[PDB]
This record gives C-alpha cells, structure tokens and sequence, in this order.
C-alpha cells in the first residue's frame, strides 16, 4: 500500500472504532443473501436475521482487520495463522473473498457517507484485496 | 428471474435515484478503482487524479447514458437479451472490453446507491439488485458466446 | 461459432483420445493444482498428496462421466444450453459450485491434450479447443443467469 | 514458493534451457489466436506466424522468467522495472495475465511431456500466478 492508501485507510478505520462489529455482522448477513453459495461453508450455524452466532462472528472478522489497520506494514505475519484456516482446514474458494471485501464496502458506504469519498473507495479496495490475498497465500 | 417482492422494492427505489448524477459518480468511481478501465476512455481528456475524473465534464455526460440503459433494462426484466442486443455488438466486437469489467461495473452501482440511500438499502433490497447488474452483465458478455 | 476447418480438426483429434484415462488425468489436475476443489469431493476419499489424487480409483470413474459429458456437447455444439440444462441444475441449485470452476476445470482439459498429443496440438487446434470449453463452461453456469 | 514447489521450477526450467525463447514466441502466438482481445496492446507489431517481431519478443519475455527463476526469494524487487511498464504506462487488464501463463502452461506440456507431472503442473502455476501479482501490484 503506498502512503497515501495508509492515511486514507487508518482514517476511516479509526472513524469505526466500536461500531466495528457490529458492521462486520452486516456485511456477513449481507453475503448470506446476496452470494447464497457462501451458505454451505457455515452448516453449524443459525443465519437467520439478528442471529447470536453471526454478531459473535462479525466482531471476530472485525478485530481481524483492526489488527491488520495497526500492522499495515507486516500484513503476512499479522493474518498467519488465519491463512492456513482458511486455504488448509476450510478450503474457501478464493472468489468468495471477493464477495465479502464487495459486502464490506457497500456496509462502509451505507454508514459512513461523508468519509466515503472516491480516493477513500480506492484506499479501502486496495487495502481488502492485500488482506485476501495474504489468506489465500497457503494456496 | 426475480419474485414479486424484490420486484416492487427494485422499481419503488429506482423512482427516488438523482438519474442526473449517480450515472457519472458510478462511471467516475469504476475509473478511479480500476485504473486499467481508463485505457478505453482516452479521448475523455484529463483522467489524472481522482478529481480530474469525478469533475470531468464528458465522464457525468456518459454517466447519464449508462444509467439510462439501466433504466431500460428494469422495464424489460423479461428480455434483457434483446435489450442489450446492439451494447453488446459495441462493447464486444468493436471496443474488446473483457466482462470481468461488466460485473465490476454492476457492482461499483451497487456501492453509490448504499452511498446515496444509506439504511433504505438494505441487505434483501442488495440481494435483489444483486440479481439485476448480474443479469444486465450477462446480457452485455452475450456476443462472447 | 467454428469453421469447417476448426470442427473437423476439433473432431479428427477427439476420435484419438483415450476416452478410459484423459477424463481421469483432468478431474485429478483439477484437485492437485486447484486444491478448494477437493471439499466438493470429500465422500471420494483419500485426496491427501498428489499420488492419492491420480491413485484413487473414484476420481477416475468420475473422470469417465466428465469425458462422456464433453463428447456429448461436442455432438450437439449449436444446442449446448439444451444439452447441459440438467448437469447446470445439479452443478448450480444443488452442489452450489462457482462457475469460475467451470472455466478452470475446461483449460486443465486444454493442458491435458497438450501432454498427450504434443506437436499435433498446434495454435490453431488449442484455438478452436478453447471456444468449445467456454462453450461448455458457459451452458453449465445457465441456471445462475 | 514452498521449498518443493521452488526445487520443481527450477527442475522444468533447467530442462527448458535454450529453447526458452522459442516457448516463449508460441505462447504469445497461442493467446492471441485462442484470446483474440489481447491483440488490442500490440498495434504496432505484425502478428503473422513467425512474425520477426513475435520471435523478438518471445525472447524478452523468456529472459524475465529466467530472471524470476534466479531471484524467486526476491521476484518483487527483480521485475519492479516491468511492474511499471504494464500497470502505470500500458494499463494491462489484470485478466490478462492469466491467459498468458494458461498458454505458457500449454507450450510446455507439448513440448516436455516426461517433466510435466501434476506435481511440476501445480508449482508452476503457482510460479506464474506469483508472476503476474507482482507485474499487477500498483493496481
Ligand atoms: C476479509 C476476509 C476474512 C477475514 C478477515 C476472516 C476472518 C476470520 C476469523 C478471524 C475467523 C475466526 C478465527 C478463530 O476461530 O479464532 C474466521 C473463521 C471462519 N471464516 Fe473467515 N474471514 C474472512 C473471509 C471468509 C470468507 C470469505 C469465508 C467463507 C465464504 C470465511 C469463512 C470462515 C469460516 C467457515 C470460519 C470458521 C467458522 C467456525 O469455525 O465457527 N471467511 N474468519
Ligand atoms: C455493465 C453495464 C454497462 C452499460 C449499461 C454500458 C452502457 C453504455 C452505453 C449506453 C454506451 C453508449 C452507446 C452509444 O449510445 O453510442 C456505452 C459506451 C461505451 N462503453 Fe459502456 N456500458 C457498460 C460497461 C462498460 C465497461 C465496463 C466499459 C469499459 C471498461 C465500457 C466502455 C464503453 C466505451 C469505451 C464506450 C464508448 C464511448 C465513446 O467513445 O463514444 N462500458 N456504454
Ligand atoms: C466442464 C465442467 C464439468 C462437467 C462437464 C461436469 C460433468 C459432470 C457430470 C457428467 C457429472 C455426473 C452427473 C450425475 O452423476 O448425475 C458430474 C457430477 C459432479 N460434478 Fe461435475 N462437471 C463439471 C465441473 C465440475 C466442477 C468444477 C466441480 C467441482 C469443483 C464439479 C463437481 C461435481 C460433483 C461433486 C459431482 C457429483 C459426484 C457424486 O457425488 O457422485 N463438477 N459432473
Ligand atoms: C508473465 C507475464 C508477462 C511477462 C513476464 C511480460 C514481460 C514483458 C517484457 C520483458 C517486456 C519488454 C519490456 C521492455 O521492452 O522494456 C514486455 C513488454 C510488453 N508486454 Fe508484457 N509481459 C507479460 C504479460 C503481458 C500481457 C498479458 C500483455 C498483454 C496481453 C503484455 C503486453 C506487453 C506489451 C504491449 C509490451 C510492450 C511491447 C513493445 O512496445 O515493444 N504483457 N512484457
């Protein structure tokens, strides 16, 4: 990420802060319905509307990405572990990191309209692509 | 292949949408996040920096153009085939544009609407525009086949 | 959407291939070199190293239906939405499989021809090979369209 | 890389050996007769079989593969230059790049029917697919 793709992104993170996972459950349950293959990767789960299991998820992914906002410089060693989940244990399709990253911008937008700006927009799809392809790197 | 439902709820935010901006902030966006797209428009003048393309006065003007094959494309749910017959001839015989871009498109629209209308979209409201640009990306790759 | 040249070479190459073990080699590739393709075939069983894959028996049965299935594409190459309309069901409503797998699993065959025939598999034959799979690939994804 | 996957490269590649620029003028030839959009990047050349300029080329894009091969722990810093070249001034379509190393792919099963197991298949898809996201990496 080039310097200017940093500020943009720490930004906009930093405007999250505690509503982090709460979006994060948006964009999961927004995955759900729109790309309904995503589904079978979570049989264990109840997906119904305002579920217990999916807020608790939301925040799960949510701490993820704060971490990598805090390690943008040493992404790999910051996600490890979450590759080899990922790409060894769940083996998920890499298109479906593509859909979650999508998600995840349409629920930035729907909430946070004046920080959302075009140069924002291409800071924060730089920075969701570096993230997928760090858990797609065991692949 | 939409519901009744996801129908009415497409066609009743559709009604609200400002025809004369988000066309050009839809196709301004797609030019700033995927700067490989800009190699299509060259004659479009100055695409330099992400100001130049959103106030670039022949981006909002072609903008408008795109969204109004949108707005035909919602009439004719049933034959988006035949609707796009002659922007597929353009875009695939003659311009070349791969339709992975298509899809990229459809989805930086879906972006401006969460943008503009905010908590008015909705995850289902999503799902069904989701199947739209889907479908109209389809139409448009259709010359491929 | 091929010459007379191209489906009488596309047909002369085809009647060569060993229907018992091309079909086999390809769907093993697939899950070697694509490795989120094995979760689909969890039930075949040991997919743990590449010698398993190319080993186990299941994989090479299936192979054979996989092979069956282009062959009857290839006879009907004007009707392909009609011919594949039923395997699109499964693929698509049931097994939930990305279409972009469709398209990966169509160039391992190209890859595969290209191992078997060396020399003879010239530009123009893989050419006219790759409309036929995009064919194929595209007729699979229908029922998401 | 993995280690296997690294020792498996340079394995295909030794066997290659002079013939690498030869290789490299029929996966050129093979795109643009199999993907006929990717003609549009080359206006400027006659593209006709054995084409002069097809040979010069397949060369060029031959010795940057040698490069990576011998700098595969440090791909990034070796093809910088070509980075640039395809992102900043030619503006290539990622999509791009996956057509050409399906093609590359192709060439050498014809050409080296012994080397290319599912084993040698699988690591030199992953050193192209390497390739390719670092030739994209100012997107
Ligand atoms: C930005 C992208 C992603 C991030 C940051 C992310 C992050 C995480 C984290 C932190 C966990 C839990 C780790 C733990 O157990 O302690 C997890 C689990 C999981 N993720 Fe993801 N993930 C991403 C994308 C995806 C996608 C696209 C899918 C499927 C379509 C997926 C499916 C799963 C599944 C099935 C689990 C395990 C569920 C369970 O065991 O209860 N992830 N992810
Ligand atoms: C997916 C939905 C899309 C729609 C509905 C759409 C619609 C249109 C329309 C209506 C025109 C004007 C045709 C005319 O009246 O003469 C046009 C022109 C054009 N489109 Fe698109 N388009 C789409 C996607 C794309 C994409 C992704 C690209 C490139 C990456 C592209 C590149 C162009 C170009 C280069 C022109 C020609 C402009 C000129 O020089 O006059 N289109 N499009
Ligand atoms: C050109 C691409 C493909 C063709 C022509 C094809 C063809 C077939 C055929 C003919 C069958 C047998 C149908 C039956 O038994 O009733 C089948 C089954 C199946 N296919 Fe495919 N297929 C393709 C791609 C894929 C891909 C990419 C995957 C997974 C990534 C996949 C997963 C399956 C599975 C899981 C079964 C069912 C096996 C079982 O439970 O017995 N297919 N396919
Ligand atoms: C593995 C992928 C690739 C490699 C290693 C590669 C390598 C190279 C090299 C070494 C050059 C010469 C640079 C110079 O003269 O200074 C070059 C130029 C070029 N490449 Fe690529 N390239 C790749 C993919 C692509 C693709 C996919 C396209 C288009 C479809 C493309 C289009 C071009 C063009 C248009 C030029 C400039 C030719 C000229 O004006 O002389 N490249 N590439």
């Amino acid at each position: 990420l080039s310097p200017a793709d940093k500020t943009n992104v720490k930004a906009a993170w930093g405007k999250v802060g505690a509503h982090a996972g709460e979006y994060g459950a948006e964009a999961l349950e927004r995955m759900f319905l729109s790309f309904p293959t995503t589904k079978t990767y979570f049989p264990h789960f109840d997906l119904s509307h305002g579920s217990a299991q999916v807020k608790g998820h939301g925040k799960k992914v949510a701490d993820a990405l704060t971490n990598a906002v805090a390690h943008v410089d040493d992404m790999p060693n910051a996600l490890s572990a979450l590759s080899d989940l990922h790409a060894h244990k769940l083996r998920v399709d890499p298109v479906n990191f593509k859909l979650l990253s999508h998600c995840l911008l349409v629920t930035l937008a729907a909430h946070l309209p004046a920080e959302f700006t075009p140069a924002v927009h291409a800071s924060l799809d730089k920075f969701l692509a570096s993230v997928s392809t760090v858990l797609t790197s065991k692949y | 292949h939409l519901t009744p439902e996801e129908k009415s709820a497409v066609t009743a935010l559709w009604g609200k949408v400002n025809v004369d901006e988000v066309g050009g902030e839809a196709l301004g966006r797609l030019l700033v996040v995927y700067p490989w797209t800009q190699r299509f428009f060259e004659s479009f003048g100055d695409l330099s920096t992400p100001d130049a393309v959103m106030g670039n006065p022949k981006v909002k003007a072609h903008g408008k153009k795109v969204l109004g094959a949108f707005s035909d494309g919602l009439a004719h749910l049933d034959n988006l085939k035949g609707t796009f017959a002659t922007l597929s001839e353009l875009h695939c015989d003659k311009l070349h544009v791969d339709p992975e871009n298509f899809r990229l498109l459809g989805n930086v629209l879906v972006c401006v609407l969460a943008h503009h209308f905010g908590k008015e979209f909705t995850p289902p409201v999503q799902a069904a525009y989701q199947k739209v640009v889907a479908g109209v990306a389809n139409a448009l790759a259709h010359k491929y086949h």
